[PDB]
């Protein structure tokens, strides 16, 4: 029975919701699922269009109705300050004055540990590394897809071997290829499923991912959305990617941002459809930078495709430097 | 010990082929058992059913009493009217234990005599 | 709006419509849960009686808790007289008596079949979240099992290969073909120690000299096997139920509220692909929270010694392994 | 049958009155009478646990008998000095029963045509069923048909005892209630309405104060001033009288219903079919039985038992304010009870 | 001659589950979902009661209350195969529950004049206690013959 310490620290303020929707804490069950998504799309590249057999790995791993999940996971000290803070991309309705909408979040840094344990060396290191690109390239919570939610890694306490942390920005991008690898070699060691079929995911997947950087910081304090106008002087990188974001001009599209090249709920189509892009933010030697992590798929939706052209222009027209691949 | 009123309005007249059915098969069957002290479980071989005539079952007999075959008797006991008066009085509203439970409180049963009309 | 209905018969009907709206107050939790039942309707031409449906009914979901806390609250004199009683009980025998507090979150009773698709372990009396004795015994010797199994796992394996190729067999004869699949690991070895346990138990003389540690003390095989008793001996050690003091029972709430939010359902049910679609249904079950201070009690009919063993690896076992539901996801911890 | 002891039992933890003689809907279910369904604890095993007690406080010598020690192995010793040594050793190896239980209760099995015991303990027949309502969380529930069944358990220590002022307490009780109708206290009947729901059904109140009163004395007399630990008058106001078919609904379904299962630790769920039913006697519920005493068939007898009247008080002093357990699953802390030895 | 009620409930228990094996044979998931149904079916029923169980079957039927008539439901129009097995058991019970095993049968059906949950609906607490004693038996007999003849899951 193997064990794995993380003690991570939110840079950002999450958003974790529990039955109460006013209350916000840490949840192991949406953790639990977002690792599995996680672990879905960052071993999809290995399995492409092979289904049946990412189930039967994900069954083994994460269990199943007819198998209890060998791996255990389990928050155990949470320093977390219950706080108020902004909605990334949603104003008030106010008249004539249209503020932000400032829910309850847990504050930046609440370094808050998360344990984890397993019986089989190997699932423990892939239940590791899933989280830690979890950690990496995204966030946990309401509205993560728009830099809400990421953390980034305080300690470290495992005895199966892991990848070492990265540096920079070159380090931070040859971990995507790292990782991939040693998943993709314990997976044919272990599982020894179907080598790297040879098709483009139809989900969200590592089989077309990119990772991109834009804008740093120094100063935390600002980072995350601060000023409630457009016109302030004192906008944060959050808040300049938001404007930008709102700039029609940087990005190619008939209806701009407000086309079907994001998240479904925008227009007449309701939808489920996420955002193909999974605003992040990352802190790389003291050093805060935007993270822009867009999944590339063969089919956005069933019924409908769009143009990914959009999303690469629009990164090309504010000047985002794509470090992966 | 209940009026009798009470309990008109739950007698049913069955047939009899009907009736023979519930006299087979209605009567309490119980599973009884011993059990190893040693071992708290039940011992082996150590198990044994029985069956039971349901409670409030009303059974009537028929008691044939002649005059008393020995002599030399009291007169408050001469002739089978005087013998009678013993057993109704010493017999009427009491509770015997016919057949053999009685350590485990079965059997009890009230007895209440009486001449007809 | 909506439209709430109740299948339950006249007259009762429009009782139990006025207890729901908080006309009349109600004493019994459980009485209210099972056999009140509403059935809430939403936009939707249907009757949900899902415990979020019933939740709609409600201001939010903090007045659904306060509400169910102030059912269960009103029973707290009751309650408290009874478990008094209780405490007595436990103090006839020569039993121990030990108290945690819910570390994390704790759900006991998850998957009777209720009309609410889900349920809680609530006594049929006040209505109070309590872990059966059963519970407490099983995973008691589970995590016993657990133990043996990280300790001593290949040495059983050598000493009783016949019953363990017996017990892959059977797996192979189940699953599929998986002739001769087997994978020697911790779940085999648990498989089979839980064979010898159960169906073997005369075979455990062998290993009666070996001893696990938990805790401080070393626990022998055979006196782990006295203490959870055999198909042909009785255990020696009583596990009592376990119940909530009644003192915090009105300062904090004892029950509260959690959320199953199951995205890609279709992808784990029907196998369609996963992604950005298959939007989820969200339903809640019930859930004592945190904090909750617990009182367990056992009790030896040998030897106390027996007793305290068994204490400590129960204690063992809730702090480490845990009960209930969610055991895999950290639910049912407790600490001193 | 010289005198009579009746013994109340209150379950603190559900009892499983094991049957194990029938299958169910709900599997393993529990004894009762046939041709009524209320549940009932036979004689004979009410009388096994109550022997099997007996037999360890006698063999660790806890028997107070005339607030006196009793020590067995001398008292066997004195009274049977001809095999004092030859009956220890068969009771040493657990072949005999050691000498008081044998004149209490009955011989071993081994020894079965020796004599005949001097206790026969009667069944245990339901006396308040506890069911769930509205206000006042759960309501001791009575029928008719239990307070003359009752009524007649009194005829019958009142004829053993040849004591009629004990046949008298609770004759002066005859309520013909509907379905819909039933005798409760205040504690139950909702406020501005005649109206009390047990848990499934509302029921109009009928309003009668001495049927209540009448019973709650008859139970004060019987198990003193302390009801298993509440006063009688803070339960007065929780009894409530229904329909013979009320009660018998209530039996047949408020009774508590227990899923149990199985984990294997191979998968981690439910093994296969490791799932079953187990029907357990609610918490809270009242039974008594009456224990008649006779006279000690044994020869040679100690004059500390010699008559039936020194039985009485030695099993009255060594079964009251006591814990037992009734039925199985004795190791998951179910079928406990707590006794009361009473006298009329 | 007389007939027992217990022959009637295990002809009608052995006619509805041989009924619903021949018809599905092919779907075993129907199978499957229909017996584990109905093995959960009778604890539902003491838990919460013979009505709510009733409504319960029909809330997952899509279907609204107050318009119940199980006369009136083509159980195999329901995609789903959850749907066709809950659809299958409300309709075996209320069958039982209102006809029993016909008019010429020895059990008539206990409602006898309306559906089942109706009965429920406006009747004393006596007359469902009796329904929810057959509705119990009925339903044994039925659990019994699906975990023998028809396939698991």
């Amino acid at each position: 029975m193997y064990s794995a310490t993380f003690t991570l620290e939110a840079i950002t303020p999450v958003f974790m919701r529990g039955a109460n929707q006013s209350k916000a804490e840490i949840r192991a069950a949406s953790i639990k699922g977002l690792m599995r998504w996680w672990f879905r799309a960052l071993s999809g590249s290995y399995f492409g269009n092979d289904v049946e057999g990412l189930r039967r790995v994900e069954e083994y791993v994460f269990g199943s109705t007819k198998r209890e999940s060998r791996v255990v996971v389990e928050v155990v000290k949470e320093h977390v300050e219950e706080r108020f803070c902004p909605l990334p991309m949603v104003w008030k309705k106010k008249k004539g004055v249209t503020t932000r909408v400032s829910q309850r979040a847990i504050a930046p840094g609440s370094k808050f540990t998360l344990l984890l344990t397993s019986d089989d060396e190997e699932v423990l290191k892939l239940a590791c590394y899933s989280l830690i690109g979890l950690v990496y390239f995204g966030g946990i919570g309401f509205r993560c897809s728009r830099g809400a939610g990421s953390l980034k890694i305080s300690s470290l306490k495992s005895d199966v071997q892991l990848i070492d942390l990265p540096k920079n920005k070159n380090q931070l991008g040859q971990m995507v290829n790292d990782l991939t690898v040693e998943i993709a070699k314990i997976l044919k060691k272990t599982f020894l499923c179907d080598h790297e079929n040879k098709n483009c995911t139809s989900y969200s997947s590592f089989w077309c991912f990119y990772l991109f950087l834009w804008g740093e910081k120094a100063e935390l304090e600002e980072v995350y959305y601060r000023s409630n106008n457009l016109e302030n002087e004192r906008l944060t990188l959050l808040d300049l990617f938001e404007k930008e974001f709102k700039n029609k001009n940087n990005h190619l599209s008939n209806y701009g941002y407000r086309d079907f090249v994001f998240g479904l709920p925008r227009g007449t189509k309701k939808d489920r459809r996420a955002s193909p892009i999974k605003v992040g933010i990352t802190e790389l030697s003291e050093k805060y930078h935007v993270r822009v992590s867009v999944f590339k798929t063969k089919i956005f939706k069933p019924g409908m495709n769009v143009k990914w052209d959009n999303i690469f222009v629009f990164l090309e027209n504010i000047g985002a430097e794509r470090i992966y691949p | 010990g209940k009026p009798i009123e009470s309990i008109k309005e739950r007698i049913a007249i069955v047939s009899d082929d009907v009736f023979k059915s519930f006299t087979r098969f209605s009567t309490e069957i119980v599973a009884r058992v011993r059990i190893d002290a040693e071992k708290g479980t039940v011992a082996r071989g150590g198990l044994w059913y029985e069956e039971f005539l349901p409670s409030d079952t009303l059974m009537y007999s028929l008691i044939a009493v002649g005059s008393p075959k020995k002599e030399n008797l009291p007169k408050e006991v001469d002739n089978t009217q005087k013998i009678v008066n013993v057993l109704k009085v010493t017999f009427n509203n009491a509770f015997l234990q016919i057949g053999g439970d009685e350590t485990v409180g079965k059997g009890f049963v009230k007895v209440r005599a009486g001449v007809l009309t | 709006n909506v439209v709430v209905k109740y299948p339950v018969n006249s007259e009762l009907a429009n009782y139990a419509e006025k207890f729901w709206k908080k006309e009349l107050a109600i004493y019994n939790l459980s009485l209210i849960l099972n056999k009140m039942t509403p059935f809430v309707k939403r936009r939707s031409e249907s009757y949900k009686s899902s415990l979020s449906a019933v939740k709609e009914i409600f201001k939010n979901v903090d007045d659904f808790q306060n509400f169910l806390n102030s059912v269960l609250r009103r029973s707290l004199d009751e309650y408290r007289v009874f478990f008094e009683n209780y405490e007595r009980l436990f103090n006839s025998f020569s039993s121990k008596i030990f108290s945690m507090r819910t570390k994390s979150r704790l759900v006991v009773g998850l998957g009777d079949e209720s009309v609410y698709e889900t349920s809680i372990r609530l006594h049929r009396n006040y209505g109070v979240p309590y872990i059966p004795g059963s519970a407490l015994k099983g995973v008691a010797k589970h995590y016993a099992f657990s133990i043996l199994a990280r300790e001593n796992g290949d040495e059983i394996l050598r000493i009783y290969e016949s019953v363990k190729e017996d017990l892959k067999a059977r797996i192979a004869k189940r699953d599929k073909i998986k002739k001769n699949d087997v994978p020697e690991d911790y779940y085999l070895t648990a498989a089979v120690i839980q064979e010898l346990f159960e169906k073997k138990f005369d075979e455990l003389g062998a290993i009666r000299n070996t001893r696990v540690e938990i805790g401080d003390t070393v626990i022998s095989v055979g006196d782990i096997v006295k203490i959870f008793g055999t198909q042909k001996e009785e255990g020696s050690v009583i596990f009592f139920d376990a119940f909530p003091t009644p003192e915090q029972l009105k300062d904090k709430p004892n029950l509260e509220l959690d959320i199953m939010n199951p995205h890609y359902q279709p992808y784990y049910q029907h196998g369609e692909p996963p992604g950005d679609w298959h939007s989820p249904n969200p339903i809640f079950f019930l859930t004592v929270p945190a904090g909750v201070e617990f009182t367990f009690a056992v009790a030896s009919r040998d030897l106390d010694d027996l007793a305290e063993k068994a204490e400590k690896l129960l204690k063992e076992a809730l702090k480490k392994f845990g009960v209930g539901a969610k055991t895999s996801l950290g639910y049912g911890r407790f600490d001193a | 049958f010289e005198k009579a002891v009746v013994f109340g039992l209150y379950s603190i933890t559900p009892v499983h009155a094991g049957s194990g003689a029938e299958l169910s809907v709900i599997a393993l279910p529990i004894q009762r009478e046939r041709h009524t369904g209320f549940p009932v604890i036979w004689g004979q095993s009410l009388k096994g646990v109550l022997r099997s007690r007996f037999r360890q406080l006698e063999l660790d010598e806890k028997i107070e008998v005339e607030s006196q020690k009793w020590k067995w192995k001398e008292k066997t010793k004195e009274v049977l000095k001809e095999k004092a040594d030859e009956f220890i050793k068969k009771v040493e190896e657990r072949k005999r029963d050691p000498l008081l239980t044998e004149i209490v209760f009955g011989p071993a099995t081994d020894g079965a045509s020796e004599h005949a015991g001097a206790v026969s303990v009667g069944d245990a027949k339901i006396l308040l069923f506890p069911v769930r309502s509205a206000k006042g969380v759960f309501a001791f529930v009575t029928s008719p048909i239990v307070i003359q069944r009752l009524k007649e358990d009194f005829e019958l220590v009142s004829e053993i005892e040849n004591d009629i002022e004990l046949k008298q307490i609770l004759s002066r009780f005859k309520v013909e209630l509907s379905n819909n109708e039933t005798i409760a206290g205040n504690a139950l009947i909702l406020n501005g309405e005649n109206k009390v729901i047990l848990e499934d059904i509302v029921l109009k109140v009928k309003s009668d104060s001495n049927v209540i009163e009448n019973l709650v004395e008859v139970l004060k007399t019987l198990f003193g001033d302390n009801f298993f630990g509440k006063p009688i008058e803070s339960i007065k106001e929780r009894i409530a009288i229904v329909s013979d078919d009320v009660f018998k609904s209530f039996t047949r379904f408020s009774t508590e219903i227990v899923a149990r299962v199985r984990i294997d630790a191979e998968k981690g769920t439910v093994a296969r079919g490791g799932l079953w039913y187990e029907e357990f006697l609610p918490s809270d519920t009242l039974m008594y039985s009456l224990i008649a005493v006779g006279s000690p068939k044994k020869e040679n007898l100690p004059k500390e038992v010699d008559n039936t009247q020194k039985i009485v008080n030695v099993l009255k002093v060594t079964f009251n304010n006591a814990f037992l357990q009734i039925g199985g699953d004795e190791t998951v802390g179910k079928g406990f009870v707590k006794v009361r030895a009473g006298v009329l | 001659d007389i007939r027992e009620i217990e022959q009637e409930r295990a002809s009608f228990a052995f006619k509805v589950v041989s009924d619903i094996k021949d018809k599905y044979s092919q779907n075993k998931k129907v199978q499957g979902k229909y017996s584990s149904y109905a093995e959960k079916a009778p604890t539902i029923i003491l838990n919460n009661g013979l009505g709510a169980t009733l409504a319960f079957f029909l809330s997952k039927l899509e279907k609204p209350i107050d318009d119940v008539d199980y006369k009136s439901i083509n159980p195999e129009s329901f995609g789903n195969a959850e749907n066709i097995a809950y659809a299958f058991l409300y309709k075996h019970l209320s069958t039982w529950l209102a006809e029993g095993n016909g008019k010429d049968s020895a059990f008539s059906g206990l409602t006898n004049g309306e559906d089942p949950l109706k009965y429920i609906m406006e009747k004393t607490a006596i007359d469902v206690a009796i329904s929810t004693e057959e509705a119990l038996s009925i339903l044994n007999w039925i659990k019994k013959f699906a975990k023998a003849m028809l396939e698991e899951e």
